[PDB]
């Protein structure tokens, strides 16, 4: 679902730090969000991403 | 900026950097006290940096000033990106000198074929990441309305226009948002969005500043 979605920066051209779940790493990683669009694999903090996604929190 | 060149250090005294954690957006100095940027670059707290050339090095000319007010266009739409423009009021007036100065607001809309100057600290690669420390420039022409609409079927609103190259290779990129498009001594555009960066048939899309001149004037007077 949302947890397997590719990290999408979107069409806008800002640089905002966020987190997404990487299925290969089996954990969360940082990416640069563009400010709009994209998808829900997009979290404000690492902890929150790991909370929603993967493993056995 | 993808496919551009490094600016002379003096050069663009109107270019500003927006900074929360770090540099995340550009902007344009339109007076002592006001900066124009994009509504999608909105944050609750912002520090404005003026007289920057190399954002990672203290050079002695810069002015750091916190936003006192951050104001998105009331009609900004986050799904369509309509009215992607924002005003920032500085908590103290910038000191206007040789390295920090204003850029005229437009007195006519952009005309197709006009060469413009686009600038910022944006990504310099169409695929991959390489963010510069030094300010980048790009000379690029305003495109026809037909060229803009045919590039983005269904998506160009009245607030938008395109500048750049249909063949690709030159364009603005992530971290350029909010930054200036200048034509013949006047701010015509704000860096907004595009499909990828510098891709074929996907020129950058910019907010048409001329459409907001009255709103800017009125907003400034309302918040003096
Ligand atoms: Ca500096």
């Amino acid at each position: 679902e949302v947890c397997s979605e590719q990290a999408e920066t979107g069409p806008c051209k800002a640089m905002i730090s966020r987190w997404y779940f990487d299925v290969t790493e089996g954990k969360c990683a940082p990416f640069f969000y563009g400010g709009c669009g994209g998808n829900r694999n997009n979290f404000d903090t690492e902890e929150y991403c790991m909370a929603v996604c993967g493993s056995a929190i | 900026i993808v496919g551009g060149y490094t600016c002379e250090e003096n050069s663009l005294p109107y270019q500003v950097s927006l900074n929360s954690g770090s540099h995340f957006c550009g902007g344009s100095l339109i007076s002592e006290q006001w900066v124009v940027s994009a509504a999608h670059c909105y944050k609750t707290r912002i520090q404005v940096r003026l007289g920057e050339h190399n954002i990672k090095v203290l050079e002695g000319n810069e002015q750091f000033i916190n936003a006192a007010k951050i104001i998105r266009h009331p009609k900004y739409n986050r799904d369509t990106l309509d009215n992607d423009i924002m005003l920032i009021k500085l908590s103290s007036p910038a000191v206007i000198n040789a390295r920090v100065s204003t850029i005229s607001l437009p007195t006519a809309p952009p005309a197709a074929g006009t060469e413009c100057l686009i600038s910022g600290w944006g990504n310099t690669l169409s695929f991959g990441a390489d963010y510069p420390d030094e300010l980048k420039c790009l000379d690029a022409p305003v495109l026809t309305q037909a060229e803009c609409k045919a590039s983005y079927p269904g998506k160009i609103t009245n607030s938008m226009f395109c500048v750049g190259f249909l063949e690709g290779g030159k364009d603005s990129c992530q971290r350029d948002a909010g930054g200036p498009v200048v034509c013949n001594g006047q701010l015509q555009g704000v860096v907004s969005w595009g499909h990828g960066c510098a891709w074929k048939n996907r020129p950058g899309v910019y907010t048409k500043v001329y459409n907001y001149v009255d709103w800017i004037k009125d907003t400034i007077a309302a918040n003096s």
